[PDB]
Parts: C-alpha cells; structure tokens; sequence
C-alpha cells in the first residue's frame, strides 16, 4: 500500500492536462480566422 | 465590444425575444423520452457499478 | 460550414465526457486521503466516508450515503454534495437539449446550453469551494489529525477526486465559452 497518491495525482492531471488540450486545441481551431 | 456586438446578444437570445410555445409538444415528444432514458442510465449505472 | 459541424461534433462529445467526469466525482469517495504521519488510514468524499478498523489498517469499515442526510459529517459537505448534483443535473440539461437540436434553432440551443454548462460550472465551483469547509468535524478530525480543521488539509493528502472536479471545472468553463462562440457563429 504504502498509502502514496502522488502516481495518482500525476496520472489524473496528465489525462486532464491532455483533455483541456483537446478541447483548447478545437476552440483555437474555431476561434482561427 | 471585441469579436461580438452588444454584449448581451452575444450571451443571450434577446433578439426577436411566442412562436415555439406552438411546436412544445414536438419538442417535449423527443425531450421526455431522452430526459427519462438519461436518468435510467446513470441511475441504474450508479447502483450497479460504482456501488 | 464543415468545420462547424465536425466542431459541434467534438463539443457534444467533450461535454458527454464533462458529464461522465462528474458523475464520478460525485459518486466516488476519492477526494482526501491518508499519509504515513495520520492517526488511521482512510478516505472522505462528498458524503461517504470509509475509516480503518482496529491497530492494523487493513479491513476498513465504510459509511454514508447522499439520501441519508444523519450519516453526512457536516451542513458543509452536505452543501458541496447539493451543488455537484446541481451540476450534475445542468449538464444532463445539457444532454437532453441535444435532442432538441433536431427542431428549435441552432443558435438557440447552442446559447441554451452555453447559459446551462456555465450554471453548471458555477454550481461545481461553489461546492468545490464549499467542501473544505466541513474538514472540522469530529470523524474528518479523528482520521487525519488534530492539526485538521476550516480549510486545513494537515495530515491528510489529497486524491485523484478533487483535482478531477478542478479539471471539470475548467473543461466547463472553456465548454460554455465554446458552446457561446458556436451559437453567435453560423447563423449570418
Ligand atoms: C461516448 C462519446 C459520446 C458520443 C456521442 C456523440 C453524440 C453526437 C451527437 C451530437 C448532436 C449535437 C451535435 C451538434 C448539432 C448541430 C446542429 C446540426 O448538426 O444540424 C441539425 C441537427 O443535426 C443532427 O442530426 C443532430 C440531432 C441531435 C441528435 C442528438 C440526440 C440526443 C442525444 C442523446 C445523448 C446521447 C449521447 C450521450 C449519452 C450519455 C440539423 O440541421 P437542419 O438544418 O437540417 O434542421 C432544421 C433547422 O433549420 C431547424 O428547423
Ligand atoms: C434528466 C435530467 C434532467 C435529470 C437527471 C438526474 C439524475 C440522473 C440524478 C438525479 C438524482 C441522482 C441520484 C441522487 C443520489 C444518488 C446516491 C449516490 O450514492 C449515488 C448516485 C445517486 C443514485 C444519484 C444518481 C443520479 C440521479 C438519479
Ligand atoms: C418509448 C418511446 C416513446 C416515443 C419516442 C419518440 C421519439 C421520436 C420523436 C419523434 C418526434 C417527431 C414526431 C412527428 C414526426 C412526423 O412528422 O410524422
Ligand atoms: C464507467 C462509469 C461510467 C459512468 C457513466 C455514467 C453516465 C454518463 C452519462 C453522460
């Protein structure tokens, strides 16, 4: 166990860094021109 | 202001606002039956699964 | 126009995602959690709660539930609980609207659930903010530490839950902002 959640936060902030990066990518994409 | 104009009809629909309150029973045709079958999913999901 | 279709494509499909993030968030308990330096192992969420039993940490006893309000800690996590499912119910406004795409306008269905995902947004961010504040009662104090209190984490570490409602947060924010810029688009 170890009860260490530091991999989990790092996990989840990567998945939601790549998510918000998807969907900033898509509003720069519509916002362009 | 920039990239829009007057503020409000950027974030409303003030602009002609009547007509749609005609066409509320096609729009509650398909709004109930998505509604209910929405609420089925996460309800039945939620007591199934994450539980 | 191709673009602004493939566009409101992705953004339905990234809103289904916002929901299905909240959901969970919501249901799981994963919000705080248990360091080496705490008194007992466990972790609290919106409103359930599971504790260690006995010296070993293993076979850990869990209680609390949304539709029994006696077993909620504290009025701040039943609050926090309020506002999410408030959320939880705007976005699932949201979801249902998409069938009303087929008839009404699609300016106004777009403002519709621009004006819905940013209520939606608010009502997570005020539970979000409102949530700390139960840190103070007797079982959150008893399981992390007497250094725990009003906006203190002290022992206790945070979990994957929390930070995952601050992306839902963000990703709703950008959602209502996309779904605004959609709605005054294509309609000239
Ligand atoms: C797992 C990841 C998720 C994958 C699922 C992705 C879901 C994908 C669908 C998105 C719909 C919204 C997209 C944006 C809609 C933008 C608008 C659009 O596309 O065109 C209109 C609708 O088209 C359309 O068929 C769209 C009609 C709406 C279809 C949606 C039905 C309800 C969806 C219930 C929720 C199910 C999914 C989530 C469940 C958890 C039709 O123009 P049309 O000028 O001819 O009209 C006449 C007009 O002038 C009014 O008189
Ligand atoms: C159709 C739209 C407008 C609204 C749908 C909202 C539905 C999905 C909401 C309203 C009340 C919610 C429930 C409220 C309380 C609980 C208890 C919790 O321990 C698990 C989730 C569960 C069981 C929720 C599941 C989702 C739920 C059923
Ligand atoms: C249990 C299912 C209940 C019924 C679900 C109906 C969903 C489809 C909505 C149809 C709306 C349009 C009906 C009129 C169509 C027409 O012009 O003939
Ligand atoms: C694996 C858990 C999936 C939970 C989905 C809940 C319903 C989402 C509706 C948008």
């Amino acid at each position: 166990d170890s009860r260490d959640y530091s991999t989990e936060l790092s996990v989840t902030v990567a998945v939601g860094a790549s998510l918000l990066f998807l969907n900033i990518l898509a509003f720069a994409a519509l916002y362009y021109k | 202001c920039l990239d829009g104009k007057d503020c409000a009809s950027f974030f409303c629909c003030f602009e002609d606002c009547h007509i749609r309150i005609a066409k509320m029973d096609s729009y509650a045709r398909i709004f109930f039956p998505t509604a209910f079958c929405l609420f089925n999913l996460v309800y039945w999901v939620s007591y199934l699964y994450l539980g | 126009m191709r673009n602004s279709r493939a566009i409101g494509v992705l953004w339905a499909i990234f809103t289904i995602c916002f929901a299905i993030i909240n959901v969970v968030v919501f249901i799981q308990p994963y919000w705080v959690g248990d360091s080496v330096s705490t008194p007992k192992p466990g972790y609290f969420g919106l409103f359930h709660y599971c504790v260690g039993s006995g010296l070993a940490g293993r076979e850990l006893t869990c209680r609390g539930s949304f539709t029994d309000f006696s077993t909620i800690p504290s009025s701040a996590f039943k609050a926090a609980a309020f506002f999410v499912l408030l959320s939880m119910v705007l976005i699932l406004g949201c979801i249902t609207c998409f069938s009303l795409f087929f008839f009404c306008n699609t300016a106004t269905v777009y403002k519709i659930c621009a004006w819905m995902q940013l209520l939606a947004a608010l009502c997570l961010v005020l539970g979000c903010m409102i949530f700390p504040d139960g840190w103070d009662a007797e079982t959150i104090r008893d399981m992390c530490g007497a250094k725990t209190g009003k906006y203190s984490l002290g022992d206790c570490s945070v979990r994957w839950a929390y930070i995952l409602a601050i992306i839902g947060i963000l990703n709703a924010l950008i959602l209502s902002f996309l779904a605004f810029v959609l709605g005054n688009r294509q309609t000239d």
